[PDB]
């Protein structure tokens, strides 16, 4: 989920 | 005429056109005709997650299967906005309409993508809860 | 804590996050910070072409060892191009002037392609001499 | 080459 929260992170 | 099983030139030049064509679709927005595709990609993902997750909802303690089936529910529904503001925008390209469209559109796959990880979210706390942690 | 390593559910909502972030990558223009690393894999996959490229000329006949040599500079000098109007672009972020370096940029680009295309084109020509077509 | 002119024709 860290990587899952690189592009939940990418949408801002 | 040639074949191309094992030719690197022309694999790597197909590599250095693909990596031009990311950069620039990625520079520019594209062309309201060419995001049905795109959408119907997202469209398809989510089809899979929900028949994936519906095959995983009766190992799952029954005191979740409806908080779970919500956060299904919601996704279809995102979908529901998601596809209307799509068709939305291709009625008003060229129009000064366009860009509002655009911008609703984003909003509803931005609000599909964040109700998605909420739907994980659901799932992984059913999971810790069978297998039982502390 | 949670091993993904046969997690359907986790797989499933990535691949539909990540559906949504190509389709909003491709209907939004990117912020210059973010074309950096586009242009890096530019300039990865053409290192890459070069090289195989550089390995192939040995095989054809020397009567176009020339040509192709040409081929390769030129495609160095457009990323050369590129480059320079990526940084110019990063430079005027946010101003009046980040429209029309953007648009350099896809000039360049562009650019790039066509002449990786041809490239494919003059050694698809020397492979065809080897081999003896008609 | 054709699935390339695919993307050659992607440029315009």
């Amino acid at each position: 989920t860290r990587e899952l929260d690189e592009l939940m992170a990418s949408l801002s | 005429n040639l074949d191309r099983s094992n030719d690197k030139v022309y694999e790597n030049v197909t590599g250095l056109v693909k990596a031009v064509i990311e950069m620039s679709s990625k520079i520019q927005p594209a062309p309201p005709e060419e995001y049905v595709p795109m959408v119907k990609e997202v469209g398809l993902a989510l089809r899979t997650l929900l028949a994936t997750v519906d095959e995983t909802i009766p190992l799952l303690p029954a005191s979740t299967h409806r908080e779970i089936e919500m956060a299904q529910k919601l996704l279809n529904s995102d979908l529901g906005e998601l596809i209307n503001k799509m068709k939305l925008a291709q009625q008003y390209v060229m129009t000064s309409l366009q860009q509002e469209y655009k911008k609703q559109m984003l909003t509803a796959a931005h609000a599909l993508a964040v109700d998605a990880k909420n739907l994980l979210d659901v799932i992984d706390q059913a999971r810790l809860k069978m297998l039982g942690q502390t």
